[PDB]
């Protein structure tokens, strides 16, 4: 196996790649023309090609992936890096820099079980974007129901929507795509999202996604990505959102968030409790806690329904604030013992409830 | 705090 | 007590002085004044802050991190009004109120009297060149003690601050045109780290005032003291090596870039790599146990005889960081013989890294 490629061409495939010992290897294949660079954990795979303009021979191995990484990256700008596979051993060299790393045969490399496309459909990277960032927040960390520490992706209409939660908040986004879509849904975990998100970069290739019964696929650009599903019932976010909260307050988002922020200084530190009061085109914000420290915030707002009040946890609201990257909130509300829904006064696209504390 | 479902 | 200040004008002297009352912040009203202290025991700054509004004088200690948290959380150039109201200090600006709990002003614990025996008055640029050049070669949590921080020696007329951990050395003097008496301290590392936050980069200058067992820094609006490190510290003149002739220059980046990534595959404990000396060339190698193997080959200016010799790459690298500069001097005696490292264009700093047999 040898190849010569230019370091700018290796660098971010090897970046995307690297994100039982032979886990830490990256397999490397040069075949027809192109080098193949996969990494895994045995739950997700992610594999990167790159074109070989340049003489090649064809074989495979797989080497330290954070080493070959490292050496790559610590090499000058414009570097062309050789690489060929001599014994047991990996040499790269570029410039007078020589490295000499271990290997592992490609033959150990694990795979996926094979798999069939049962669900497919194309989406700008902008909108995946936007369906993770809008909801990534809100899923659980080590819950004991394994199935909320990952997110729902479900396809409804023409519609992909993602729903994270972890029992006590959750956040919902959902995004036109332009084809006609079965109804399905299925549950994306942690890591796997992540790396979905990671895979992005912001230019304009668009991204095709696979879904089988138990795996997902997302195809961008030279990059292929592979997660396992996981199993279980998640919860009907329709169930989640208030029947019908017809109390409506309007307030600047980033007015509201700073109030909700100095008044959370003063919240338990624990439990993180904050009352809210609702009054004619008012909010007055408190906050108290064990050493009898209290804090008060009043803002001016758009609402003209009952007078109310409740509680929540701030960080639960901070969390959705932080998220609503827009001018304007809307809050929805019920009754004192009931959950909140909290929107972009501009867009409906996303929206999401916070459970109350008593 | 109460929980949503 | 009672003032009124802009929120800008107390987030620096706030960030400056950042048992329960060590938690607490004194703030004292007198003479027009607000000062504030922040203390550990160990040391204290000391922070003033003029007051235009009216105001009345008086003296409590509020939690630092919560005060603190409160004026940076509330919008830039607010005007902060601060009363004391029975056991609670009460902040107010525009509809944003806070309690907070105090402790008696009475319980703050002072540092013990003493007498200056040492001064000078130097630039704020030239203690933050003395410190940066040598900070980070101190000690953390050695029992040799008197090795967790700095050396401060005035001679003739100049200063220098020498750091250790036993293993490696970093100097650095500097002249500040005043007779000195001959003297040196051992001020503590976290002293250190708080002197050089104290230093904006600003035209106050620096007033230092040395005892017997405290040190104090004045500039501008704030006045730090610290206690000492009662004990011994090494010479660093019986660590510098006797006549080093055999002097290599190189490109400070082209030389950290081949010793980072020959670092990649030595040794992750010891970090040993080999350096050969030749003509105008320089080759490094690194090796780990897994026997992977780096190797760089640079042009280098060297006309000395050739040698070998080995190094801890992290301490050298930590230097090569240090210095920040377009060329470095290494100067050489032997492999068997410690290395000092220069800036190639000044000799006021000065590193000291042991040879290793690999
Ligand atoms: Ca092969
Ligand atoms: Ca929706
Ligand atoms: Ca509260
Ligand atoms: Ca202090
Ligand atoms: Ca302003
Ligand atoms: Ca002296
Ligand atoms: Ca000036």
């Amino acid at each position: 196996m040898k190849f010569t490629v230019e370091r700018e061409h290796l660098l971010k495939p090897l970046q995307q790649v690297s994100g039982l010992p032979i886990l830490g290897n990256l397999l490397l294949q040069v075949a027809d023309g192109t080098l193949s660079l996969t990494g895994t954990d045995l739950e997700m795979e992610m594999v990167a090609r790159v074109a070989l303009v340049q003489p090649h021979e064809p074989g495979a191995t797989t080497v330290p992936a954070r080493k070959f990484f490292d050496i790559c990256r610590g090499l000058p700008e414009g570097a062309e890096i050789a690489v060929q596979l001599e014994g047991e051993r990996m040499l790269v060299r570029s410039g007078r820099s020589r490295f000499s790393l271990s290997t592992l045969p490609a033959a150990d490399f694990p795979n996926l079980d094979d798999w069939q496309s049962e669900v497919e459909f194309t989406l700008p990277q902008a909108t995946m974007k936007r369906l993770i960032e809008a909801t990534q927040f809100s899923m659980a960390h080590q819950d004991v129901r394994y199935y909320l520490n990952g997110m729902l992706f479900e396809t409804e209409g023409e519609e992909l929507r993602t729903v994270a939660t972890d029992g006590h908040r959750l956040a919902v986004c959902s995004m036109p795509i332009g084809q006609s879509l079965p109804s399905h849904s299925v549950i994306v975990p942690r890591k796997g999202v992540i790396e979905l998100m990671r895979m992005l970069d912001g230019g304009d290739n668009p991204l095709r996604v696979q879904i089988g019964s138990n795996n997902i696929r997302a195809h961008v650009g030279d990059f292929i990505f592979t997660s396992k599903l996981v199993d279980g019932r998640f919860p009907d976010y329709r169930r989640v959102l208030p029947k019908n909260p017809d109390k409506h307050l309007e307030a600047g988002c980033d007015l509201l968030k700073q109030a909700f922020a100095r008044a959370a200084i003063l919240s338990n530190e624990k439990f993180r409790g904050v009352r809210l009061y609702v009054s004619e085109n008012q909010l007055k914000i408190t906050a108290n806690n064990p050493e009898q420290e209290e804090a008060e915030e009043i803002l001016d707002v758009t609402y003209s329904g009952a007078e109310m009040e409740i509680g929540f946890n701030v960080s639960y609201v901070l969390d959705v604030l932080n998220a609503l990257k827009c001018e304007n909130v809307r809050m929805m509300l019920t009754d004192s013992v009931s959950s909140v829904q909290i929107e972009d006064a501009a867009s409906q696209s996303a929206a999401y409830v916070v459970m109350p504390m008593r | 705090q109460l929980d949503a479902f």
